[PDB]
Parts: C-alpha cells; structure tokens; sequence
C-alpha cells in the first residue's frame, strides 16, 4: 500500500495544516518520508480555482519529513520519469 | 533501521535546514545525527516565527521535536529501495 | 482482542471516518494494517470548514482516527469471531 | 599498436553514481587522501584489489590467480613486482552507511622504487602502513615510516596477511596474540624514535590498527567486529564493546563483565576469546570440515551459500565465506576517516612544509582555508605515460582554485624564482580526468583538495611542477621539490 | 516515611474516597475501586467537580491513564 | 538501542535551554540519560519579563526540551 | 557526572521541598516533599500544594502522586 | 490479562460487554458518545451500538458581531468504532435508571 | 562416460599419502629461480646456458 | 614469499601448536550473547 506510491507525486497533509508536495522516495516504520522536488502550500489545493491556484508556495526540494507530524496522503500526479 | 535515518546520517557534514515542531528555522552544518533524529549543528541562522533572524555557533536539537528537515538536493540524486 | 485485526478485515466496505482535527473521510477501505493506517479509494473527504473534495485515493496514518462509521449493514458478530 | 599497460575504454558498473562522486568531490569535508606503503609484497595491491571488488560489482578474481588491478603494465604483471604508483578514486562507505571519497595512492614496496613513495607522500594527507603478520616490520618499513613522519603526515596501520598465522604457521590463537602484539609494539617504538613529543601511539584500541587477509577478503577493526556482534545480538553498544577487546582485560561469564584480573589461571583474553577465537574456528571448518560439519556452521553464522558455491574448492570457498561474514571493509574506512584529517584540517602543516613561499601570505592563507574559488594552485609530482607511450599526462593535487579544461594556466618549473621569472611557460590544458587503475573518468572541473590527471601540461614539466593562473598571482612561489629518502 | 513509591501509596489508597485532577482541569471525586499497570483508575459513587465546584454525581467510572495529572486521597 | 543522546561533548559546559511553554532557562551540564533527562547545575529561569532567577541545581525531563544551545565553545 | 535519577533519589533523602514545573501549563505549578517515586519519574508528593503565578494563590493538597507525563522541571526550595 | 480485564479498572468494559448495558463515554473531542459495548481493547479501542452522539455548540457569531447562545445537539449512530486514545472516560453509571 | 569427480577431504589426503614418493617437497616457486620456463626462453634467446639448463 | 609451512609429523599433537621450529616470541554485556561458535 506504500510501496504502490512509491516514485509518483504526492501529496501529503500535515498535523498544523500544510500541504507537502514532492516526489515519494521512500518511507519506513514511523512514516517518515522522503519527497524529491518538494514544494509547501499554504492557502490551498488548487482545484483550478479561476482566479489563482498558487499563493505561499515555497520551493524546499529535498525534504525528509517525520511521521509523527504526518496526517494523509493522495496520489497528485504520476511519477517524473528522469 | 530505516531508510530515511541512513539518508539523513548520509547529510552529516552537509549544510542543512530544520524546522521543530514551534516552527523555528535552523540552518547549518549537520555535525551529528542520531537514529532518533537527534541533531547537532554549527555555525546557524536561526528564523523565528515572528521573521526575526539570528546567528548560532552550536546547538543540539531533539528529534521529537524536530517536525523536518531540509538536505542537499544534489546528496539526494535510496535506488535499490 | 485485538480489534485492529477486526478493521482489517473491513476491506471493500465503505465507511465514514471522523479524524482527530474534525475532518470527515467517505471512501471505500482497500486496506487497514497492524498500525490501523487506513488506505481507501473513491473518497469524498471533507476537512472541517470546507466544501468536500474528491480523492480516487488516500491514506489516513493510524494515530489521526478518532473513529470509524461502519455500514448499518455490518454482521459485527460474524466478524468478532477469529 | 604499442600497447604496454591494461588502460581500457569501456567504464564498468559501479555500485555508486558517476555524479555522486562529482558531489562528494565537490563537498571537499568528507574526502580523505591517503598513500598505502608497506614492504615488498605485504598486501598492498591485494588490498585495493579488494576494494575494487567490493566496489564494483561484476570485476572479480579469477579464482587461482589473482588480478592486480592496480598493476597496470605488462612490466609488473610479467615481472610480478610493483614498480610504479598508481591513483585509485572510490567511494567507500563506513559502519555508519556514510559514504567518502577517497583518493589512495598505490605505491610500490621494492625499496628501489621508494622515490615513488616520497612523490605519493607530497600529494597525499597520511598514510596507511601494511605489515605482514608473519614477516614482521622488514626493511623499508622501517624506512617509510621515518620517512612518513618527517614528512609530517598522520600515520595508520593495517596487519594484513593474518591467515599466515592460522594456515602456515599454526599457531595457537593466544601465541597469535603475542605476536600481534610484539607487530604494534615495535611499531611504536620506531614511531618514538622518530617522531618528537607528538603521541602519535598506534594501537588497535585507539582504533588506528587494522587488521587483515587481503586473500580471503578479511578485514577489521575492534570497531566493527563489535559491530558484527552487534548486529547479530540487539542490545550490544558498539564502541563501549570495542574498547574492551584487546590488552590484558578479561571477561567474567558469570559477572558478564570485563575485568582487568584474570579470573582463573586458565583463561583466555578478550582478544583471543571473542575475535581470534571465531576466526580459528571459521578458517578450521571451512578447511577441515567443508564435507561434514560446514553447513552447521554455516548455519550458525547465517550465512546461506547455494549450491554452486559449496562446491568450490578451498581457497575460493574459503574467500567467499569470509566476504559473506564480514562484509564491506568499513573498519578500514573508520580506521581512515577518524585518523586521517581531511584536506581542510590537513592543509596546514602541508603548506607548512611544502610551500616555499612561506605559510603566511596571502596564498599561504588563501591555501590554509582549502577553499574552491581562491586562486588556482595545483602541483603536480607525478606523470603519466598513455597506453601507447607517446605522451604525458600530468597528476597533481589541486591546492586552491579550480581547474577548468581548455582553460590556460601557467606553469612553473624548479629552478624558477620570483624575480628572474626565466623559467615558467603558458599551455592551456586540453581534459581532465578523474584517475582510475584500468579506466579513467573524465570530468570537465575539478574542485580543490583533489587529485588530477591534467592533458596538455607536460611539455614544460621536467621533474615536478606547480601550476597556478596566467593573469593575476603576482606573488606566487614554487612548491619545495621532492626530497629523497636515497 | 522509608521510600514510599507510587505504586504501593495507590494501592494503600484502594478502598479509600480520592479525588483525581486530569490534565484538562476537571475533577472527579470518588471511592477507589482499583488501578492498574498504566495508572487507569475506576471510581464508584463518583462526582464531578468543575471550577471545584460540585457539577454532576456519577456513579461508576473509568478514567484512562493519559488523562492524570495527579490523584489525592481526600 | 536504549541509545544515549551524545551528549559528553557538552558536559560541564554553560548552556540555554529551550523548553515547551515558551520557557527558557540557562546553566551548567552536570548529567543525562538514555531519555534526554539533564542535570543543570547554576540554572537560572529566564523569565519572559526579561528578568531572571537563580534556581540552583535542577532536573529537567527530556520530554520538554525543545532545543539547546551551547554557550561555549566545545 | 550527575544522573537525573540519582538528584531525585538525593531530592527524596533530603526531604528538601520541591516545585514541578508542568507541561504546557504555565500558570499552574505544583510543590511538595518527594517521599518516593518510581520508573516513570511519578513522584508521591507530601504536603502537596498546587502554586498559581497569576494570582499568588496556593491551593492545599496533602497526599499527591503526581504523573510523570506533567513533568518539564524539578527544583528545590527552601520554605 | 483476562484477569486484569476482569478486575481492573477495564472490567468497567468487560460488565458493559457481558451484560449488553450504556455506558457514557467522555470523549476527548468535547462529544459524547452514549451506547453499548460491543468490544474493546487495552487501548479502549471500541466498537459500539445504538450509539447516541451528543455534544454542545455555538451559532459562532451569526450577528458578525460576537453573539450567539450555546446549542446542544446529538445524533443515531447504529454502528462504528471508536479509536481507544480519543477516550477520557468512560462511566459505567445507571444512565437508563 | 566418467568424465566428472568430486571427492571428499580424508579421500583426498588418503590419496595424498599414498602417492608422496612421486611427488615433490617443495611448497613455494623460488626453488625454480633461475630453473623456469621465462628463464630458460630468455636463456635461449640470448643463446647462453644456465648450468643445469639446456642448450 | 616464503611459504612457512610447518609439517607435523604425529597426530596425536593438536592442530594448533607451538612447533619447536618457530623461533620463540618473547560496562554489562546481556546474558545470551557468547563468543560467535562457542559449541
Ligand atoms: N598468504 C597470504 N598471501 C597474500 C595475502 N594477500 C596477498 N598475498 C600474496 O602476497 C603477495 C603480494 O602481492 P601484492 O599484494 O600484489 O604485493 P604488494 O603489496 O602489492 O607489494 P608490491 O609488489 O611491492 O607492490 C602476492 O603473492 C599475494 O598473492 C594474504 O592475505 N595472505
Ligand atoms: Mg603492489
């Protein structure tokens, strides 16, 4: 069920409320996770919202994040193929 | 052990960035990294939440505490896995 | 005993899951492990204060479950059984 | 076509990434520089032959002869002797799962050829001593470790050959304790006669004492044996474990502690009891016993061999065991990693001595903080013939600066002062190449605090050289030229 | 007194009316029926005692270990 | 496991002490254990008045530590 | 060097008076004489008092065991 | 441990099991849930029945200017569990008495 | 057809034993110093006989 | 090198000797840890 995700775009909820997206490498026993090309959202999830769809995005790029503080995630887009 | 510790132990030696769990912003020289995410740094830049910045020669940070970090992202580019 | 065990068995039900910071999740479980981390496809999940979005896939890390919502329908006896 | 050495084009598997290393060569903290010098035929070439192997995954031994990889002409393969040194550049992990970078010079033992030696000794930051555990400390050991220490560099040492002990000369596992410990001895006393106030002391609880079997592929530290038993049993703490096995400690099995007296007459050191003792017993079923009572054994270690494997004869089997059960080398790189300073820590008693100008100066400084953007100094002591042998390739270290291919430099000889400025030349250089034994990596810059195979520099260069910017560096000097041990 | 322990105080106070502060301000007053390994605690005949105040009379009940801040015998 | 925090590099050093609560005190390493639990010899409170109090030697659990910084050199 | 455990089983001989510092509460802190404690650093407390920094009020307690979990920071005081 | 399910402070759930009787259960999340025990763990993890949610809320500033008056509010659960950690506590009282 | 064998370690030394008057008691290579096949080539290159050696 | 290979002539001596011919020389651990192939 993890392993499935592994090398696609994903997009991960944090415990304060912010929105992690990068590239799933790789996990272990507590969820903590490895996102590549990672970028932080703030205001929203863009569902193509007309009038901007990107406000507080922050480019991180490799980021290693702890499970305790992860809540969920869902497939955001297929795996970069470099 | 897991994957993710022996790519952190991996960035010791590296400049990195952490954040704790009241959203303080460390960056530094990752000296040691422990398997329960304990670290010590030198020589940081520290950003408080209110956007203030300050100046650190050595500190040491609980990995409970820690909600990231931030590593190279050359170090980055784990395959076998 | 271990009720974890009795969620786990739970696979292709549809559910409601409230979660410890008040989000609403509806989907249908593809699989709960040892750590009761939820996995579950077509979801309609509603964060507290907004309009629903739909996920054809998420997964919930164990610990963030308030509690689970089961089918009316459920043979609980059935599945008390080991 | 003159073809004299083993050089090749294809670039084989490694089990590291090519830009990995351009990071970890770029990162210039984790990167180490160390010549391997021993006496005629101690191990050296064996050695880096294993850690090739380990390395790169389908370059393997031949199962009755064995490669010398660093080896390369038909000189020393023919003639059986190392007659030149030669650059190995690998990326190694420890028992950590760090990874390092490091540049090991190769250089031949025969004590006629010890002027390569002294050529690898400028380039490099210490120094690993190979001694054989049954010869003892011989002639050019001697030699090379006055030599090492008046040249000012941190000195390690690895005991190889310690199959010798079990399967030639016999002895019992407490009389191959005495005379390990009568090798590090005599070691110290040489350092001591040499060496000034410095505690440059060696011993294996210090952690700067390696030893090995470069034929069967053994290899180890206090450190990481500890770790072998570590990680077959959960609890046990690694280096707290690794600092009581060795001396004249021993161990109470009903106090399960360490203590310093003995507690019968009949007793058996640590050393002896938890390391030399599973080493005697390995070597002894796997050469007495493969038919009966090795998949017992086997079992016990956990180590699983196929079918194939167990039907081996003995020196194979015997060799691919011991990789099965102590695994990658990492002791020898904590061995390296702890005791040899970095090219950073280290610049500065290296421009101490090395540097003609003096140490402080604006390139002396520029120097002593290591960094990639200051100004270019490079010095090279050693050339390269091509696989025809019709010209040169320089190799050098990089002291500051960065090297760029197809850019100019100038190019600065022995006899060449400051104010004559007679004996100088322009050239610009045509490649570099990250040097490897049998195929070389070519790069496009290189960072400082790393060593070089230049294109395009020799013309000029009669013995040694140092190489610094065209424009600008109006105060640059000329590194001191090689001093002989002969 | 010679080391008195948590472990055997809790257990003297067994059959005794305590009252337990949680972590989250209430207070729950009561007679001890029994503790376990985790510190989870049963009351019988207990009240409530907000902003200590008397608020609801309860009957039995089980406290989970997590929520303890202290406990008193009263 | 049942590691300790490598923490000798620090001993008997001065040190500010970041804790929960947004509270901060500063003293000398004298101990620790397995679960980051110090010794903090000549602690003083930080208080967030900007005011500050000599507390003397005491324990803190390594639960609330945030973060420390050392005041020296190591 | 000191263990944590050990300035407790020194706190408990002594009998010297206590004050906890709890976790995320600020305004509440809590005193008394450690007469034992266990494996999880849950203190039995004598002469307990519960001290409010905001109104300079103290609320009586007596016999208190205190868990562990409220714990940030022991001290000593001479009262 | 069925002893200490039996007799501890978690017979609470064990008579609530056996005899098919309420229990009120405290919940971290300011709600309470009001039903019978179908089972449960050390965690206090449970799964209940006839379960009658209730809890308290606020209009939350309806006006826009900070005034509103406290609402109770409660809801039928048939069927569904309950993660053990979200409990505070559990009251084996004579709530249909 | 006979055309494989594998045998096991006493066999071996069993053979071993038995078979020592036809073997040597050398353990080494440096008792064919100057007695090996590259010596003997050179020899006959450089048309000069080692004393033992043929011509 | 030389190969310093030592024969025995009687097997009734252990494997592991002291041959005449060699020149002479002259913190708690858990309970079921052992010395690796202690049987
Ligand atoms: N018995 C034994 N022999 C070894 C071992 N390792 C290497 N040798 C042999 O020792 C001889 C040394 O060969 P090299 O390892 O190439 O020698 P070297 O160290 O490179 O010495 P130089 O020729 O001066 O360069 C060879 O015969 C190896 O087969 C060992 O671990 N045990
Ligand atoms: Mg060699």
């Amino acid at each position: 069920k993890m392993l499935q995700h592994i090398d696609y775009r994903m997009r991960c909820i944090l415990q304060d409320g912010r929105i992690f997206i990068g590239t799933f490498k790789a996990f272990d026993k507590h969820m903590n996770l490895i996102l590549c090309d990672c970028d932080e959202f703030r205001k929203i999830k863009p569902k193509n919202s007309k009038q901007a769809e990107r406000e507080e995005k922050r480019v991180l790029g490799l980021v290693l994040l702890r499970g305790e503080n992860l809540v969920s995630m869902t497939v955001e887009g297929p795996p970069p193929k470099d | 052990i897991g994957v993710p510790i022996k790519v952190l132990h991996e960035a010791e030696g590296h400049i990195v960035t952490c954040e704790t769990n009241t959203g303080e912003v460390y960056r530094g020289k990752l000296i040691e990294a422990e398997d329960n995410m304990n670290c010590q740094m030198s020589n940081i830049t520290v950003t408080y939440r209110d956007g203030r910045v300050a100046q650190l020669e050595q500190v040491y940070i609980r990995g409970s505490k820690i909600r990231f970090l931030i590593l190279p992202d050359m170090l980055k580019n784990m395959l076998k896995s | 005993m271990k009720l974890v065990r009795f969620l786990m068995k739970l696979s292709h039900e549809t559910v409601t899951i409230e979660l410890k910071n008040g989000t609403q999740v509806h989907g249908t479980i593809t699989g709960v492990d040892v750590s009761m981390n939820t996995h579950l496809k077509a979801v309609k999940m509603t964060l507290k204060n907004r309009e629903p979005v739909q996920l054809e896939t998420l997964s919930i890390r164990g610990n963030n479950i308030r509690y689970f919502i089961l089918p009316d329908s459920l043979p609980l006896d059935t599945l008390l059984v080991d | 076509t003159k073809k004299f050495t083993l050089m090749e084009q294809t670039l084989p598997v490694t089990v590291y990434e090519m830009d990995f290393l351009a990071d970890l060569m770029d990162n210039s903290e984790l990167i180490r520089n160390v010549t391997l010098c021993g006496h005629l035929h101690h191990g050296k070439t064996c050695f880096v032959d294993c850690l090739i192997e380990q390395t790169h995954p389908e370059i393997r031994k031949r199962y009755d002869q064995d490669l010398c990889y660093t080896d390369i002409l038909f000189t020393e393969q023919e003639r059986g002797v190392g007659i030149k040194s030669t650059p190995v550049t690998v990326v190694l992990p420890d028992t950590k799962g760090k990874s390092y970078l490091f540049n090991i010079m190769d250089t031949p033992g025969h004590v006629n050829f010890s002027d390569e030696v002294t050529a690898g000794l400028r380039i490099s930051d210490g120094v690993v001593l190979f001694i054989d555990a049954a010869e003892g400390v011989m002639l050019n050991t001697e030699r090379l470790i006055k030599h090492a220490v008046q040249e000012r560099l941190a000195v390690t040492v690895c005991i190889n050959k310690i199959d010798r002990l079990i399967l030639e000369l016999k002895l019992p596992p407490t009389d191959a304790y005495y005379k390990l410990r009568h090798i590090v001895d005599e070691v110290n006393g040489l350092i001591s006669m040499y060496s000034t106030d410095e505690n440059l002391i060696l011993s294996p609880l210090l952690g700067n004492v390696c030893f090995s079997s470069s034929q069967y592929s053994i290899c180890f530290t206090l450190g990481s044996f500890a770790k072998i038993y570590a990680d077959t049993f959960g609890d046990i703490n690694y280096q707290e474990f690794a600092k009581r096995l060795w001396g004249d400690i021993y161990f109470n099995p009903k106090t399960r502690k360490f203590t310093k007296k003995a507690p019968t007459s009949s007793s058996q050191r640590s050393f002896v009891e938890f390391i030399l003792e599973p080493l005697y017993k390995i070597l002894a079923q796997v050469v007495g016993d493969v038919d009966t009572s090795l998949p017992r054994t086997l079992d016990e270690l956990g180590i699983h061999l196929t079918k194939e494997e167990l039907k081996l004869n003995i020196r194979p089997l015997l060799r691919l065991v011991c990789k099965k059960f102590f695994g990658e080398f990492t002791g020898f790189v904590d061995m390296c990693v702890q005791h040899i300073p970095s090219p950073k820590v280290g610049a500065k008693p290296k421009i101490e001595h090395t540097y003609t100008g003096g140490v402080d100066s604006d390139l002396g400084e520029a120097m002593s903080d290591c960094d990639p953007d200051g100004p270019l100094m490079c010095h090279t002591t050693k050339m390269y013939s091509t696989d025809d042998g019709v010209q040169f390739h320089a190799f050098g270290r990089v002291l500051s600066g960065t090297i760029h291919a197809g850019q100019p430099v100038k190019v600065l000889g022995e006899n060449y002062t400051l104010e004559d400025e007679e004996d100088s030349q322009i050239c610009t250089v045509g490649r570099l190449w990250i040097s490897v034994a049998r195929y070389h990596i070519e790069v496009n810059r290189v960072p400082a605090g790393n060593w070089v195979l230049i294109e395009g520099v020799d013309q000029p260069i009669v013995k040694t050289a140092t190489i610094t910017e065209p424009r600008g560096n109006e105060e640059a000097q000329i590194f001191r030229p090689l001093k002989f041990n002969t | 007194s010679l080391p008195l322990n948590p472990k055997p105080f809790l257990n003297g106070l067994t059959g005794k009316p305590v009252m337990v502060k949680l972590k989250w301000g209430m207070e729950y007053k009561g007679y001890l029926v029994s503790v376990d390994g985790y510190m989870n605690m049963q009351l019988a005949n207990t009240e409530e005692y907000i902003d200590g105040a008397l608020s609801g009379h309860l009957g039995e009940v089980l406290i989970r270990c997590n929520n303890v801040l202290y406990i008193r015998g009263v | 496991k049942a590691h300790p925090p490598e923490l000798k590099k620090f001993m008997d050093k001065k040190l500010s002490l970041k804790l929960n609560g947004g509270r901060h005190v500063q003293g000398i390493l004298r101990g620790f254990d397995p679960f980051m639990n110090l010794v903090i010899d000549e602690c003083v409170e930080m208080a967030t008045s900007g005011q500050q109090n000599n507390i003397g030697m005491v324990v803190i659990r390594g639960n609330s530590i945030i973060m420390l910084e050392a005041l020296e050199r190591v | 060097m000191v263990q944590p455990i050990n300035l407790i089983f020194r706190y408990l001989q002594n009998r010297s008076r206590i004050q906890v510092w709890l976790y995320e509460q600020v305004n509440m802190r809590i005193e008394g004489c450690i007469i034992g404690f266990d494996e999880y650093m849950n203190l039995v407390l004598d002469d307990a008092e519960e001290i409010h920094s905001k109104t300079k009020s103290r609320k009586q307690l007596g016999r208190i065991m205190l868990k562990g979990d409220n714990i940030t920071l022991l001290q000593s005081v001479s009262n | 441990e069925e002893e200490e399910f039996n007799t501890g402070p978690l017979s609470v759930l064990t008579q609530s099991v056996k005899n098919n009787t309420q229990v009120l259960i405290n919940c971290r999340n300011n709600k309470k849930l009001l039903g019978r025990v179908k089972a449960f763990d050390r965690h206090c993890n449970m799964v209940l029945e006839n379960v009658k949610e209730m809890w308290t809320e606020v209009p939350k500033s309806g006006k826009g200017k900070k005034k509103s008056k406290p609402v109770n509010k409660d809801r039928y659960i048939s069927k569904m569990f309950l993660r053990g950690d979200s409990v505070i506590v559990v009251l084996r009282n004579p709530l249909i008495a | 057809t006979y055309q494989r064998w594998q045998f096991t370690l006493p066999m071996m030394s069993t053979l071993y034993r038995l078979a020592n008057q036809l073997l040597t008691d050398l353990v080494d290579d440096n008792y064919f110093y100057l007695f090996d096949l590259k010596a003997f080539f050179t020899s006959k290159a450089l048309n000069m006989a080692i004393p033992g050696g043929p011509k | 090198p030389n190969v310093v290979f030592i024969k025995t002539e009687d097997p009734d001596l252990p494997a592991f000797y002291f041959d005449p011919l060699i020149n002479p020389i002259s913190f708690e651990l858990p309970e079921f840890v052992e010395p690796f192939l202690k049987d």
